[PDB]
C-alpha cells in the first residue's frame, strides 16, 4: 500500500511540517499498520499524547490524537530546608521544564525525584505530593505539596578499633556532633552525606599525623533508626604500627636545584612519621620551583614502609617540567575599573616567566583592594605553543559608592542636617572620595577627603583632607592637611604631610592650665572673667613612621611593632611647637611552641615651644583606660585643673557652676577634672598564659593574660614656685600604676576584650574603674 | 529553634477500653540507668526463676523472677561499655554484646566474666546458642559462631552491606544444625552450623523505587521455623514463607513489612511499618482481624500471654489485644518515659525494660 | 567598632497586608542596645500596584546606651527611583526631642 | 635615587650559561626553539632574527639584562650569534 | 503587572504594538510576553519574537535581548530577516560596552574590559560579510570602524601602562600586536613611540631605528 | 539600566576618524595583518545613525 498524503487535526504544539519531517514515513511513502505504528512512536517521542485513532478508507491516511491540557506552569508549597532557587533548580533539572508538556506519569516521577532529593539533602520521612489544574488552549499549572518532619538527628559516631586513643577525643576533631552542650546549644546536630566523608578524611590525617602509616578505615557505614529521627555513625578502624621517619630521597629531573632542594628535605634520623610535614614538604618543592618559572612541576612522594623496623624511607620522585612564559594578562569583567587600577596591583609581569605564586598573591592583592565581590584567576596554555600561556582575571566589581541624607526636626531645637557622600574606586580611576557634612541646632561639622593610591606607580600614596567645626569652650576651627605615604619594605613604612589649621577659642573658663599659655602668645585676659577670646592659625610639617612583624593574625605570638608620629610648626605660624609619639608593642614567646608568651608594651610623647612660646594646651597628653593603663577612667591620669574665681560663669550662674562661681570661694578650684600633660610615658608587662578552663579546639579562639601596667603624665614647666600650695604636676616621680588579669575572644568580624585590674598606687583624684570592657584592642 | 519542631506523623489518638483483666506490677526493681534515646536491643531474659538484666553503660544485674532483689551486680566496664545486643542464657553463661564489638559470657551464679573476646565491630544483635556455638551477628554483615565453652571463633560468614543500612539487628535462629539469618542487603540465607558453609539464600524485596528510601530493605526480623517453614519478613520487602531447604518462596504478602512477628496456632501476628497489629494465616497471608488503631505510637515486639497479645507503646501504655479478635482488652498504667525493647515470652512470668531501665513484672 | 542586629517578621492576617515585626539591635564602639516592635498596615489612599513599595507603619522603641530612652512612632517608606526612603514621626515617653525626621540611604 | 620599595620588575625569558652554550651555527630554528624555549621577542620588521633578551631590575635598585640575538637564514638556519652578557650603558 | 483580555490575540497584538509605536516600552514588554506565554506557537509568535527582541533592546534589557536573539537565531537559522536579528546581536553587544561609569556618561571608558566591544565587532563583521546586499550594512561598517579604533586604544592603555611600569618586554609585545591585529588605524601610529622607546631602553637600538624609520615615513 | 545612552541610538560612533594605513619605508615590511579587517563592502542605499529604521521589517 502507497499513501498519497496524510491528515492532522489541532497541531497545538507542532506544525504538519515539522510533525512530517519528524516521523520515519511520509507522505508517497509504501506504508502499512507497522509504519502507522511508528508513527505513534513518532508522536510519542514528541512526548504530547498517546491516544490515537487511525482510519485508512482510501489513498490517504487519516489520524488524530486525543487533546488535553498538558502544558504546564509549576508553583510551590511552603518549603523551608531547601530554598526556592534549590528547589527550582532541582526540578528543572529532573525534566519538569516551565512551560513544557506534563502528563500524570510524570508527576509520579517528579514526585519521587524530589523525594530523592530531599533525603539527599537528609530530610528524611519527607513526602512530595503534586496536582495539576486545567488552563484554556491546552495549558496547565502544577501545585506541588511537601510534609516534612525533624530533620535528622545523628545518635552517635562510634569509632571501634581504636587502640591509644579515646573515641570521644577523635569525635571532637569531627566537625559533626552527636551531643552538644547546653553551653553551646547554638551547635548543630544535622546530617551531611558529604560532611561524613570530610570528616573521615579528617581522622585519617589525625592518624597519619601521629604516624600510624598503616591505618586504613576498613569500613565505614551509616544506619538509621526505625523512627527516621535518628542516624547512627559507625566507622572501622585499623592503625597497624606506629613508624619512624628515615632519611629522605629525592630523584627524577632536578633541574640543577639539587643543593636548594636537599637541604630542604632535611629531618633528623628517627624524627617520628607525620602526614602533614611530608605533605608541606612536597608543597615547599613545588613551591620552589615555582619560584624558578616552573610553573607546573610534578611531584609525588611513594614511601616504602619497614613493617619490621619500624621505619619508613619517604622517597620524593620530582620533574620540574619546563619554563612557562605569560605572553598576556587579561582582565574579564572589569566594566568600570581602569584596567590600570587592576594591573597597577599585581605583581606578575607580563612578558615574563610565570611565578605560580606571583599570581596567586596578586589575586590576593585584588581581593584586598575589595572593589571586587570575587575574583578568580584562570591560565591557558596558547595553541601551537609549549612554552607560554595567557592568564586571565574574572572579577565582580562590587558597587563600592555610597550616599546618605538625612534631615531633623523637633521641639525646643531646630532644624538638623546630615549628609555623607563616599566613594572608594572613584568613577573607576581607583581614586577615593568622601564629603561629609552636620549642620546641628548648636554645631556645625563638615569634611572633604579625596587620597590617590598611586600617586606614582611605585604606590606612592597622595592624600588630602579638609575639614570645618564650630560649636556654641566655644570653639571653632577649620584646616586641610596632604599627606605623601609610602612603603619602604614589606614590614616598614613611612608617610609624611604639610597640613595648617585655624582655630578661635572663647569664652573659656580661667584656668592656671591654660592662662600661663595665652600669657606666652601676649593674650593677657583678665582672670575674673569669661570674654576671653583668642585666634590663631597654626601651619604644620606632619610626618610619621611605622614597623609592623608580627606574623599573626587575631592574636599575635612573637614579633614587634612600632609606630612614630610628629609635628613642627612652620615658622611664620601664630603659634609654635613641636611633639612627638612613640607606641611599641613586643611579643617575647618563653617557651618555643609559643604557649607562654611575655608581652611589653610602651607609649612615649614629649612636647614644647619653640622661640619662647608654649605648645597649646588642646595639644596636650592624656593617659587612662584600656587603651593605655587599664584600672584608671579613661583621660583622667593627667594634671588637674586649677581654676581662677570667675564671675559671670557660662552667662548665669544656674546654680550649678561648681566651685569658683559667681557666688562661689574666693580661692583656686583644684579640680578633680584632668587637663593633658605636655609629656607621656606608660609601660606595660603582659604574661599571657592559658588556664584549664580551655579545649584544644578552642584553647586557639580565647587567650587570658595578667599584667603589670605603669603610667605617668606631667606638665615639665608648671610654675611650683607661684602655686607651691599645690601638687606639683611639673614632677615625673608621681609614677602611678595597677595590675590585674585580662580575657580576649575573637568571634570572627572583631576581637573583643575583658579586663580587671586594681590602681593599687594612685594619687589624688584617680578616677579609678576596675571593670573595663573593649572591641577590637 | 527555627524548625519549631513540626509534627508531620500525626500519631493516632489513644484507643481505650475498660481494664478487664486489671494488669498490675507483680514487682518493679531498676537495673541502673536506662538504655534512654539510643535505639537498642537489650532486653532482660530468665533462666529458672533467675532473672538477668543489663545497662548500656555496662551494669549487669541479676534479680529473683519471684521476688526481684538482686542476686549479684558487676559493673563490666573500664575504671561506658556501651553494652547492647541484649541478654542470652544457656546453661550456666550469660552472653551479653557491645557496641564496642565485644562479647561477654558470665557465669550466672556470680556473674563472674568466665570469658570474654572480639568480634569483628558491633555486636548489636542478641547472642543465638546452640549445641556447644554463640552465633552473633554484627554490624558489618558478619556472622560468627562463638566456641561456648571458649569465645574462639570456628568460622566466619560475610554478608553483604548497602550504602545506607536500616539496623542490623537481624539475630539468627538455629533449625536441624542449619542457621536461618536475615541481612542489611534483603537477602535471608542459611548457613551449615558446624562448619560454616553457605546452603542457600534468597532475595525477598523490591529494589529501584528511590536511590534510598524505597530501597531500605533491612530484614532486621528474626526469623522463625516451624514444621520446616521459614518466615521471613523485611522492612519494605514482603512477608514470605520459605522450605528451610529449599529457599523457594511458597508465597509473599505486602500485608506487613517490618518487625518482630510470631506465630502460634498457624496464626502469624505481625507488627507494620505504621504500628497497626494483625493476625495471619500460615495458609497463605491473608487478614484474618486488623487493629489499625494505633499508628506511629512507636510499638514493640508483640508477646503472646495468657491468650492476648501485650504490646507497650512510646509512652508507656501496655496494650493488650485480644489472640482472636482485634479488639483492645486493657490498657496498663503509664510507666516510666516509654518502652523501646522486647518483652520476654518467659513462662508464667513477663518483664519489659522501660527506656529508663525500670524492669516491670506484669501480672493478672 | 562592631554592630549586629536581627530582624523577625510574622504576618497577623494571611494576605499578610497587616504583619506585625520585631527587631533589636546591639553595639559597641560606649556601647548600645536597641529593642523595637512594629505593627505594619495597608496604606491610606493608593491601590495595590502602589503599596507593592509604598509601605506605612506604627512602632515602638526601647534602647539604653552605656541614659535609658523610649519613643512611640508612625512611619512611612518608599524606593523612590533615586532610592530607598524613610519618614518618620515619634513623641517619646522618656528624657529637646526628634519629633520629625527623614532619611535617604542607597549604595549607588 | 628613591627608597620607595618597588616589586622585583622581571621581563623576557630566562638565560644561564648552561643555556646559551646549547646554541651553536647551523641549527634549525625548532632544535634552537627546543634548546631555550620560544622567542619571548622576534624581529617583526621582515626578517628571522631573534631577541632572547633576559632582564631583571629586582629590589629597589639595580638593573641587569643579557642580550642573545639569533639570525636565520630562510628555511630557518642559524647563521649567525650575538651575546652580550652585560647591559652596556 | 495587569494583563488585558486576551481571547482574541490580534487584539492583544494590536495594543500592544500600539504601546510599542508610543514608545512605551515596559508596557510594550509586559503584553508582548504575555502574547507569547498566551499563544508561543500561533502565527504571531515570529513577528512578536522581533518585536520583543527590539522591546528588550530599547528598554535596555540588554541581556535578556542578548538570550531573546541567540534563541531565534537558534530556532531560526534560516528566516528571510534574520539579518536584522545579526545586527541586534551586534547593537545589544556593543551597547553592553557602551555602559555609564556609576551612572556618568563621557568619561573616556575605551580602557574598561573590551571583550564586549570585541563581540560586537565579530557580529557585525559577520553580518558584513555575510549579508552584503542588506541595507544594514553600512551602518555595520561604521560600528566595526568605531569598535576596531576603541579596541586599539585599549592595547595603547595597557602599553602605556606597561612604559609607566617599565616592562619594556611588555611593551614592545603590545604594540608588535597592534601592528599585526590593528595596523590601519590612530593609537597604532599613537604606540609607535613606545615601542620606539622600549627598543632604546632595553638597546636593542637596531630596532629603534627601525621603528623610528616607521614613524618617520609615516608621520602625519 | 545603565547603557540607556547607547540603547537611543547616540550616533557618536559616526564621528570616528576613518582607518588610515600605514606604509611600509625602504627596506622594511609591516607585520603580516590578521582577522580584525573591515570589508569594504559598502551600499549608498544604506542609512546610517538615526535615519536607519531599525525598527523590525513590516512581514517577517
Amino acid at each position: 500500500f502507497v499513501v498519497k498524503d496524510i491528515h492532522f487535526e489541532g497541531l497545538q504544539r507542532v506544525a504538519v511540517g515539522a510533525a512530517l519531517l519528524s516521523m520515519p514515513v511520509r507522505t508517497g511513502d509504501t506504508v502499512n499498520d507497522e509504519d502507522i505504528s511508528n508513527t505513534i512512536r513518532a508522536l510519542f517521542a514528541t512526548g504530547n499524547f498517546e491516544d490515537v485513532r487511525v482510519l485508512r478508507d482510501g489513498d490517504t491516511l487519516l489520524v488524530q490524537v486525543k487533546e488535553r491540557p498538558t502544558i504546564a506552569s509549576i508553583t510551590f508549597s511552603g518549603n523551608k530546608s531547601v530554598k526556592d532557587d534549590m528547589l527550582k533548580q532541582n526540578l528543572e533539572a529532573s525534566g519538569v521544564r516551565v512551560g513544557e508538556s506534563l502528563d500524570r506519569t510524570t508527576i509520579a516521577d517528579i514526585e519521587k525525584g524530589l523525594e530523592d532529593f530531599y533525603y539527599s539533602v537528609g530530610k528524611y520521612s519527607a513526602s512530595v505530593k503534586a496536582v495539576v489544574t486545567p488552563l484554556p488552549r491546552n495549558r496547565v499549572d502544577l501545585k506541588l505539596v511537601f510534609q516534612e518532619g525533624v530533620s535528622a538527628e545523628i545518635q552517635q559516631i562510634n569509632i571501634v578499633g581504636n587502640h591509644a586513643f579515646t573515641t570521644d577525643e577523635l569525635i571532637s576533631h569531627f566537625q559533626l556532633r552527636d551531643e552538644v552542650p547546653w553551653w553551646n546549644v547554638v551547635g548543630d546536630r544535622k546530617y551531611q552525606k558529604q560532611k561524613l566523608a570530610g570528616d573521615l578524611e579528617t581522622l585519617r590525617s589525625y592518624y597519619l599525623d601521629r604516624g600510624y602509616a598503616r591505618f586504613n578505615i576498613d569500613s565505614t557505614q551509616v544506619s538509621l533508626t526505625p523512627d527516621k529521627k535518628g542516624i547512627y555513625v559507625t566507622v572501622n578502624i585499623t592503625e597497624g604500627d606506629q613508624y619512624k621517619l628515615s632519611g629522605v630521597e629525592v630523584s627524577g629531573n632536578l633541574a640543577g636545584h639539587s643543593a636548594e632542594i636537599e637541604q630542604l628535605t632535611k629531618i633528623e634520623p628517627g624524627e617520628l612519621y607525620n602526614g602533614t610535614k611530608v605533605t608541606k614538604m612536597e608543597d615547599d618543592i613545588k613551591k620552589l620551583l615555582g619560584r624558578y618559572g616552573y610553573a607546573y612541576p610534578r611531584v609525588q612522594s611513594m614511601p616504602e614502609i619497614n613493617d619490621a623496623d619500624k621505619t619508613v624511607k619517604l622517597r620524593v620522585n620530582v620533574d620540574a617540567g619546563n619554563r612557562f612564559y605569560v605572553r598576556k594578562i587579561r582582565f574579564e569583567g572589569n566594566d568600570t575599573s581602569k584596567d590600570a587600577v587592576l594591573r597597577r596591583e599585581m605583581r606578575q609581569m607580563e612578558g615574563a616567566w610565570l611565578g605560580s605564586d606571583l599570581v596567586d598573591q596578586g589575586k590576593e592583592r585584588l581581593n584586598r583592594l575589595g572593589f571586587f565581590e570575587t575574583v578568580d584567576t584562570d591560565t591557558q596554555r596558547v595553541p601551537g605553543s609549549p612554552d607560554q600561556v595567557d592568564v586571565v582575571y574574572k572579577v565582580k566589581e562590587r558597587n563600592t559608592g555610597s550616599f546618605n541624607f538625612g534631615i531633623g526636626y523637633g521641639t525646643e531645637s531646630g532644624v538638623s542636617f546630615q549628609a555623607g557622600v563616599q566613594q572608594d574606586n572613584w568613577l573607576g580611576t581607583g581614586y577615593a572620595v568622601g564629603i561629609n557634612g552636620t549642620k546641628n541646632d548648636y554645631q556645625t561639622y563638615a569634611e572633604l577627603s579625596v587620597t590617590n593610591p598611586y600617586f606614582t606607580v611605585d604606590g606612592v600614596s597622595l592624600g588630602g583632607r579638609l575639614f570645618y567645626n564650630d560649636f556654641q569652650y566655644t570653639n571653632k576651627s577649620y584646616g586641610t592637611c596632604v599627606t605623601l605615604g609610602f612603603p619602604i619594605n614589606e614590614y616598614n613604612s613611612l608617610r609624611a604631610g604639610l597640613g595648617y589649621v585655624h582655630n578661635s577659642l572663647s569664652n573659656m573658663q580661667p584656668q592656671v592650665a591654660m592662662w600661663r599659655y595665652l600669657y606666652s602668645m601676649g593674650e593677657h585676659p583678665s582672670t575674673s572673667d569669661q570674654d576671653n577670646s583668642f585666634k590663631t592659625d597654626d601651619f604644620t610639617f606632619n610626618y610619621g613612621w611605622t614597623y609592623n612583624k608580627l606574623d599573626r593574625g587575631y592574636f599575635p605570638t612573637d614579633g614587634s611593632r612600632v609606630n612614630l608620629t610628629g609635628k613642627v610648626t612652620i615658622p611664620g605660624s601664630d603659634n609654635e611647637y613641636y611633639k612627638v609619639t612613640l607606641d611599641t608593642a613586643t611579643y617575647v614567646p618563653i617557651d618555643d611552641d609559643h604557649k607562654w608568651v611575655v608581652l611589653g608594651r610602651t607609649r612615649w610623647g614629649y612636647g614644647d615651644g619653640l622661640g619662647g612660646k608654649e605648645m597649646p594646651f588642646y595639644e596636650n597628653f592624656y593617659a587612662g583606660g584600656s587603651s593605655t593603663v587599664r584600672g584608671f577612667q579613661s583621660n583622667t591620669i593627667g594634671p588637674k585643673a586649677v581654676y581662677f574665681p570667675h564671675q559671670a560663669s557660662n552667662y548665669d550662674p544656674d546654680y550649678d557652676y561648681e566651685c569658683a562661681t559667681q557666688d562661689g570661694a574666693k580661692d583656686l578650684c583644684k579640680s578633680d577634672d584632668a587637663v593633658g600633660g605636655n609629656a607621656m610615658a606608660v609601660a606595660s608587662l603582659e604574661f599571657i598564659t592559658p588556664t584549664p578552663f580551655i579545649s584544644d579546639k578552642y584553647a586557639n579562639s580565647v587567650r587570658t593574660s595578667f599584667f603589670w601596667d605603669m603610667g605617668t603624665v606631667w606638665d615639665t614647666n608648671w610654675d611650683s614656685s607661684q602655686y607651691s600650695g599645690y601638687p606639683d604636676y611639673s614632677d615625673p616621680s608621681n609614677i602611678r600604676m595597677s595590675a590585674g588579669i585580662a580575657l580576649q575572644w575573637m568571634s570572627p568580624l572583631g576581637p573583643l576584650v575583658f579586663s580587671y585590674a586594681q590602681p593599687f598606687k594612685k594619687y589624688d583624684g584617680d578616677k579609678a574603674e576596675q571593670f573595663q570592657f573593649n572591641i577590637g584592642k | 529553634l527555627f524548625n519549631s519542631e513540626e509534627d508531620v506523623v500525626k500519631m493516632s489518638p489513644l484507643p481505650t477500653v475498660e481494664n478487664q483483666f486489671t494488669p498490675t506490677t507483680a514487682w518493679s526493681t531498676s537495673v541502673g540507668s536506662g538504655i534512654g534515646n539510643f535505639y537498642s536491643n537489650l532486653h532482660p531474659a530468665l533462666a529458672d526463676n533467675v532473672v538477668y538484666a543489663a545497662d548500656r553503660a555496662g551494669l549487669v544485674k541479676a534479680l529473683n523472677a519471684d521476688d526481684g532483689k538482686e542476686i549479684w551486680s558487676v559493673s563490666l566496664a573500664e575504671k561506658p561499655a556501651l553494652l547492647s545486643g541484649g541478654v542470652t542464657v544457656s546453661g550456666g553463661h550469660v552472653y551479653i554484646g557491645s557496641e564496642k564489638a565485644q562479647v561477654y559470657a558470665l557465669n550466672t551464679s556470680d556473674g563472674t566474666v568466665a570469658w570474654q573476646t572480639k568480634v569483628a565491630g558491633e555486636a548489636l544483635s542478641r547472642p543465638v546458642v546452640s549445641d556447644g556455638l554463640v552465633l552473633i551477628h554484627t554490624s558489618n554483615g558478619q556472622l560468627q559462631a562463638l566456641n561456648e565453652a571458649d569465645g574462639a571463633v570456628k568460622w566466619t560468614v560475610n554478608l553483604d552491606m548497602p550504602s545506607l543500612s536500616l539496623r542490623g539487628e537481624s539475630a539468627p535462629t538455629t533449625a536441624f544444625g542449619a542457621a536461618v539469618v536475615g541481612g542489611d542487603n534483603g537477602r535471608v540465607s542459611a548457613v551449615l552450623m558446624e562448619q560454616g558453609q553457605m546452603i542457600w539464600q534468597q532475595r525477598i524485596s523490591q529494589a529501584t523505587g528511590s536511590t534510598e528510601i524505597d530501597r531500605l530493605s533491612d530484614v532486621d526480623t528474626t526469623p522463625v521455623v516451624v514444621n520446616g517453614v521459614v518466615f521471613a519478613l523485611a522492612y519494605n520487602g514482603n512477608l514470605t514463607a520459605l522450605d528451610l531447604r529449599s529457599g523457594q518462596i511458597m508465597w509473599k504478602r505486602e500485608l506487613g513489612s517490618v518487625n518482630d512477628f510470631i506465630v502460634d496456632g498457624n496464626r502469624i501476628y505481625l507488627v507494620d511499618q505504621n504500628d497497626r497489629v494483625m493476625a495471619l494465616t500460615i495458609d497463605g497471608g491473608v487478614t484474618l482481624w486488623t487493629q489499625s488503631d494505633l499508628l506511629h505510637r512507636l510499638l514493640t515486639s508483640p508477646v503472646l500471654y495468657n491468650g492476648n497479645l501485650v504490646v507497650g507503646d512510646s509512652e508507656g501504655y501496655l496494650h493488650w489485644i485480644n489472640v482472636e479478635d482485634g479488639r483492645f482488652v486493657a490498657q496498663q498504667k503509664v510507666d516510666s518515659s516509654g518502652f523501646q525493647t522486647e518483652p520476654v515470652a518467659a513462662d508464667g512470668k513477663l518483664l519489659i525494660q522501660a527506656k529508663d531501665g525500670t524492669v516491670y513484672s506484669i501480672t493478672r | 567598632k562592631v554592630t549586629l542586629d536581627t530582624a523577625t517578621y510574622v504576618p497577623i492576617d494571611d494576605d499578610h497586608k497587616w504583619v506585625v515585626l520585631g527587631r533589636t539591635r546591639w553595639g559597641y564602639g560606649n556601647a548600645m542596645a536597641v529593642a523595637s516592635l512594629e505593627f505594619i498596615t495597608p496604606t491610606p489612599f493608593i491601590s495595590d500596584k502602589y503599596a507593592n513599595s509604598v509601605r506605612t507603619s506604627f512602632f515602638w522603641d526601647m534602647g539604653t546606651v552605656w541614659n535609658i530612652r523610649m519613643s512611640a512612632g508612625i512611619a512611612l517608606q518608599w524606593m523612590s527611583p533615586l532610592g530607598p526612603l524613610v519618614f518618620s514621626y515619634a513623641q517619646p515617653f522618656k528624657k529637646k526631642a526628634e519629633q520629625f525626621q527623614f532619611n535617604i540611604g542607597k549604595t549607588w | 635615587e628613591r627608597v620607595v620599595y618597588r616589586p622585583d620588575i622581571n621581563q623576557g625569558n630566562y638565560l644561564t650559561a648552561n643555556d646559551v652554550s646549547k646554541i651553536r651555527v647551523g641549527m634549525t630554528q625548532q632544535q634552537v626553539a627546543y634548546a631555550l624555549g620560544t622567542p619571548l621577542m622576534s624581529d617583526p620588521f621582515g626578517t628571522n632574527t631573534w631577541f632572547y633578551v633576559f632582564r631583571q631590575q629586582p629590589g629597589h635598585e639595580g638593573v641587569t639584562q643579557q642580550t642573545l640575538t639569533l639570525t636565520f637564514n630562510s628555511s630557518g638556519v642559524l647563521t649567525n650569534i650575538d651575546n652580550k652578557p652585560a647591559l652596556s650603558g | 503587572k495587569e494583563e488585558v483580555p486576551d481571547n482574541p490575540p490580534n487584539e492583544i497584538y494590536a495594543t500592544a504594538q500600539q504601546k510599542l509605536q508610543d514608545g512605551n516600552w515596559r508596557q510594550a514588554i509586559t503584553q508582548l510576553e504575555a502574547l507569547d506565554n498566551r499563544y508561543p506557537f500561533g502565527p504571531y509568535s515570529q513577528q512578536v519574537q522581533l518585536d520583543l527582541i527590539y522591546a528588550y533592546y530599547k528598554n535596555a534589557d540588554l541581556p535578556l535581548a542578548q538570550a531573546a536573539i541567540d534563541r531565534f537565531i537558534r530556532l531560526n537559522p534560516t528566516h528571510p530577516n534574520i539579518d536584522y536579528v545579526m545586527y541586534m546581536r551586534g547593537l545589544t553587544n556593543m551597547a553592553l560596552d557602551d555602559s555609564a561609569l556609576q551612572g556618568f556618561f563621557g568619561v573616556d571608558r575605551s580602557d574598561r574590559d573590551p571583550q564586549h566591544a570585541r563581540a560586537a565587532f565579530s557580529d557585525f563583521s559577520k553580518l558584513v560579510r555575510g549579508y552584503p546586499n542588506s541595507q544594514y550594512t553600512t551602518d555595520a561598517t561604521k560600528r566595526l570602524v568605531f569598535l576596531k579604533d576603541r579596541l586599539a586604544k585599549y592595547e595603547y592603555s595597557v602599553a602605556e601602562y606597561y612604559t609607566e611600569r617599565g616592562a619594556w618586554v611588555a611593551v614592545v609585545n603590545r604594540v608588535e600586536g597592534m601592528l599585526r591585529d590593528y595596523p590601519d588605524t590612530q593609537a597604532t601610529r599613537d604606540a609607535l613611540p613606545l615601542m620606539e622607546n622600549a627598543y632604546r631602553q632595553m638597546q636593542m637600538n637596531a630596532q629603534a631605528e627601525k621603528v623610528a624609520k616607521i614613524i618617520a615615513a609615516n608621520s602625519s | 539600566s545603565r547603557y540607556k545612552r547607547q540603547v537611543s541610538g547616540d550616533e557618536a560612533y559616526l564621528e570616528a576618524a576613518p582607518l588610515a594605513e600605514l606604509h611600509a619605508p625602504a627596506g622594511m615590511i609591516l607585520p603580516v595583518t590578521s582577522g580584525d579587517y573591515a570589508i569594504p563592502v559598502t551600499n549608498g542605499s544604506g542609512a546610517v545613525g538615526k535615519a536607519l529604521d531599525i525598527r523590525p521589517p513590516a512581514q517577517p
